[PDB]
C-alpha cells in the first residue's frame, strides 16, 4: 500500500459533530504517519491507552475508526476511559479496556462566535449511562417527575439534549475543544493501516 | 475533481414554478451544506436559501420564505430547487454552490465550490426566431478609409442568438454587442464589423444567425447601396 | 438584516497598480467576511474567507484586512486576469452579499470612431424603422449619445448596448438604436446622432437624409 490516510479531512473538516452524535470514519488501506500528528504542537491533549505515540510509526493496525466530536474544555477529562460525568455517561463512553488514541485542541477561532455558536449540544439527561461506543441520537421527553408525560413538554420534564454557548469571549475551560479519537486493534489480524515502514 | 452540474436553460411564463437541479460528484454529497445563489441580468448576487443534504433541513432569505422549496435525491447525489409563482424579475442566473469542506468557522456558509449556473427566462412572450437586418452606412461613396457595417437582429425571443461572419472566417475587428430586452419583451441585438474600403470590390460580407430555440438558421449577405 | 456596502463602485486600473476595495457592514460583523472574484461569463470564485485567509491556490498579490463595521480588500499589484466583479459576503447572520466592485484596465483617452446606419428597405417593408448610430474603439466609458430629427432632440424612444471592455486593447465600444414606426419615419427629412465624449475637443454630429 502507498496512498496516505485521510487525516486532513478528520483534523481539518470545517465544523464537527456534537458530541451526542458524535461521527465516526473508518480508515483503511492507507499509510499513516503518526509522527506528522504527534509532533504537532496544536494538540492541547493526546493520550494513548494501549501504545506509546512514538511507536505509532512502527505497527500495522487491524482497522482503525476514527470518532470526532466538539466539547466544552472543562469536560476534555472525561474521555479518557473509566472516567465519568454528564459526557462520558450519557453521551461518548470509551471501554475501560481501550487501545488507542484520545487527541484533542482548543477551537475557540473555529466553533465559537461573538452572539454565542448554539449549533453544538450534549446530551443532559438519560434514563441509564450508554454502553462504551453506543451513541443516542433519539429526542424523547425526559421524565424527571414521578407523573408520566406526554406530548411535547411538562413539569418536570424536559428535552433531553441542551447546547453549548461557546462565545470566543468564554474563560478558557468554557471555550470549544475539538476532540479526535483513534480506536484501533494490535498485531492479532489481517492488517489494513501501516506506519510508513519500507 | 469536485463538481457540481446544473439543468440546462429554463423558460417560463410569469405564475409558473421552475424546478433547477443541482448534480453534485467527486465528494461525499452529505458532508456540506448545499446553498442556492441567483444573479439578475447585469446585477449582484443574491443568496435564497440552504439545504443540509444529510438531514433535510433547510433555512431561507426571507423575500423567498414561502417561495423557495430545497429538496434532494442522496441515492443519486443531487439537490433540487423549485420556485414558484415567479415574476418577470425571478429572471437570473441560479447557482447551487457547495459550503466548504475545510478550515473555515463552524458557522460560515461560504461558497467554494459553484456549480456552472442554470438561466431562467420568466417573461409572457413566446418563442420566435430573429429578423435580420443589413446595416450599411449611406452610399458606396460616401464611405472613407476604413468602413463599418453590420446585421441587426431584430424581435426574438428565446434568448441566446449566435452571430458569426462569413461562416466563421471572419473574426479581426467583430462585435456582437449584448441584446436589450425590449418592451415588448422580445430581444434585439446589433452585430457590426470593421473593414477597408477597399475590400468590398473584392469580397462579399455575410452575417450568419443561429437561433437554437427556433431551429432558426439565417444567413445575411451585407451590400453597400 | 445586514447591508453591506462597496465604497467604488467601479475601479479602473492599470496593469502593475495597487487596488484597494473597501466593504462596510451596518452592523458590527467582526471578521465574519468572505471575498469573490467574477471574472465576466462565469460563476464566481472564493478567494479571501474569514477576511483575511487566503484561499488554496489563488495568487499571493490578493490581500484582505479589517475587522468590525470596515473591511478592505487588496490587490498589490494588478494583473490583466484580475478584471472582474469582487462581491463582498457577511455571515454572522445568512449570508448577504455586497453591491460588488467592478474592475477595470485603465488605458490612455481615445475617440469614438462614429457610424450611423439607415433603415434597410426590408426592414421599412415590415411596417417599422430602426436607425442605429455605433461609436467603436473608445476608452473612457461614459460616452453620451444625443438623437435628433430636424434639429429636435428625441427621448425614451432610443437604448443603447456597451460591450464589455476588449480584452486585446483595453477599449469599449456601444451603438444606441432609435426606433419608430414606417409612419413616423417618413415624415422626418434630417436624421442625426451626436456624441459628446472626453476623448473628444468638440462634440460630433453624423446625420443624414431619406434616399441617399
Ligand atoms: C491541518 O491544517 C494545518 C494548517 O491549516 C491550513 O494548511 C495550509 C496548507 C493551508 O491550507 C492554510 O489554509 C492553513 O494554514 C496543517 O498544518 C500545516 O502542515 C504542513 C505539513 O503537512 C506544514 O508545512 C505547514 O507549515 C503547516 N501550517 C501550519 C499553519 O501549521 C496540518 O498539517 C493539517 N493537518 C493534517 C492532519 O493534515
Amino acid at each position: 500500500i502507498t496512498n496516505l490516510c485521510p487525516f486532513g479531512e478528520v483534523f481539518n473538516a470545517t465544523r464537527f459533530a456534537s458530541v451526542y452524535a458524535w461521527n465516526r470514519k473508518r480508515i483503511s488501506n492507507c499509510v499513516a504517519d503518526y509522527s506528522v500528528l504527534y509532533n504537532s504542537a496544536s494538540f492541547s491533549t493526546f493520550k494513548c491507552y494501549g501504545v506509546s505515540p512514538t511507536k505509532l510509526n512502527d505497527l500495522c493496525f487491524t482497522n482503525v475508526y476514527a470518532d470526532s466530536f466538539v466539547i466544552r474544555g472543562d469536560e476534555v477529562r472525561q474521555i479518557a476511559p473509566g472516567q465519568t460525568g454528564k459526557i462520558a455517561d450519557y453521551n461518548y463512553k470509551l471501554p475501560d479496556d481501550f487501545t488507542g488514541c484520545v487527541i484533542a485542541w482548543n477551537s475557540n477561532n473555529l466553533d465559537s462566535k461573538v452572539g454565542g455558536n448554539y449549533n453544538y449540544l450534549y446530551r443532559l439527561f438519560r434514563k441509564s449511562n450508554l454502553k462504551p461506543f453506543e451513541r443516542d441520537i433519539s429526542t424523547e421527553i425526559y421524565q424527571a417527575g414521578s407523573t408520566p408525560c406526554n406530548g411535547v413538554e411538562g413539569f418536570n420534564c424536559y428535552f433531553p439534549l441542551q447546547s453549548y454557548g461557546f462565545q470566543p469571549t468564554n474563560g478558557v475551560g468554557y471555550q470549544p475543544y475539538r476532540v479526535v479519537v483513534l480506536s484501533f486493534e494490535l498485531l492479532h489480524a489481517p492488517a489494513t493501516v501501516c506506519g510508513p515502514k519500507k | 475533481q469536485v463538481q457540481l452540474v446544473q439543468s440546462g436553460a429554463e423558460v417560463k411564463k410569469p405564475g409558473a414554478s421552475v424546478k433547477v437541479s443541482c448534480k453534485a460528484s467527486g465528494y461525499t454529497f452529505t458532508g456540506t451544506y448545499i446553498h442556492w445563489v441567483r444573479q439578475a441580468p447585469g446585477q449582484g448576487l443574491e443568496w435564497m436559501g440552504w439545504i443540509n443534504p444529510n438531514s433535510g433541513g433547510t433555512n431561507f432569505a426571507q423575500i423567498f420564505q414561502g417561495r423557495v422549496t430545497l429538496t434532494r435525491d442522496t441515492s443519486i447525489s443531487t439537490a433540487y430547487m423549485d420556485l414558484n409563482r415567479l415574476k418577470s424579475d425571478d429572471t437570473a442566473v441560479y447557482y447551487c454552490a457547495r459550503d466548504r469542506v475545510l478550515y473555515g468557522r463552524s458557522f460560515g456558509w461560504y461558497f467554494d465550490v459553484w456549480g456552472a449556473g442554470t438561466t431562467v427566462t420568466v417573461s409572457s412572450a413566446s418563442t420566435k426566431g430573429p429578423s435580420v437586418f443589413p446595416l450599411a452606412p449611406c452610399s458606396r461613396s460616401t464611405s472613407e478609409s476604413t468602413a463599418a457595417l453590420g446585421c441587426l437582429v431584430k424581435d426574438y425571443f428565446p434568448e441566446p442568438v449566435t452571430v458569426s461572419w462569413n461562416s466563421g472566417a471572419l473574426t479581426s475587428g467583430v462585435h456582437t454587442f449584448p441584446a436589450v430586452l425590449q418592451s415588448s419583451g422580445l430581444y434585439s441585438l446589433s452585430s457590426v464589423v470593421t473593414v477597408p474600403s477597399s475590400s468590398l470590390g473584392t469580397k462579399t460580407y455575410t452575417c450568419n444567425v443561429d437561433h437554437k430555440p427556433s431551429n432558426t438558421k439565417v444567413d445575411k449577405r451585407v451590400e453597400s447601396k | 438584516d445586514i447591508q453591506m456596502t462597496q465604497s467604488p463602485s467601479s475601479l479602473s486600473a492599470s496593469v502593475g497598480d495597487r487596488v484597494t476595495i473597501t466593504c462596510q457592514a451596518s452592523q458590527d460583523i467582526s471578521d465574519y467576511l468572505n471575498w469573490y472574484q467574477q471574472q465576466p461569463g462565469k460563476a464566481p470564485k472564493l478567494l479571501i474567507y474569514d477576511a483575511s485567509n487566503l484561499e488554496t491556490g489563488v495568487p499571493s498579490r490578493f490581500s484582505g484586512s479589517g475587522s468590525g463595521t470596515d473591511f478592505t480588500f487588496t490587490i498589490s499589484s494588478l494583473q490583466p486576469e484580475d478584471i472582474g466583479t469582487y462581491y463582498c459576503q457577511q455571515y454572522d447572520n445568512l449570508p448577504t452579499f455586497g453591491g460588488g466592485t467592478k474592475l477595470e484596465i485603465k488605458r490612455t483617452v481615445a475617440a469614438p470612431s462614429v457610424f450611423i446606419f439607415p433603415p434597410s428597405d426590408e426592414q421599412l417593408k415590415s411596417g417599422t424603422a430602426s436607425v442605429v448610430c455605433l461609436l467603436n474603439n473608445f476608452y473612457p466609458r461614459e460616452a453620451k449619445v444625443q438623437w435628433k430629427v430636424d434639429n429636435a432632440l428625441q427621448s425614451g424612444n432610443s437604448q443603447e448596448s456597451v460591450t464589455e471592455q476588449d480584452s486585446k486593447d483595453s477599449t469599449y465600444s456601444l451603438s444606441s438604436t432609435l426606433t419608430l414606426s414606417k409612419a413616423d419615419y417618413e415624415k422626418h427629412k434630417v436624421y442625426a446622432c451626436e456624441v459628446t465624449h472626453q476623448g473628444l475637443s468638440s462634440p460630433v454630429t453624423k446625420s443624414f437624409n431619406r434616399g441617399e
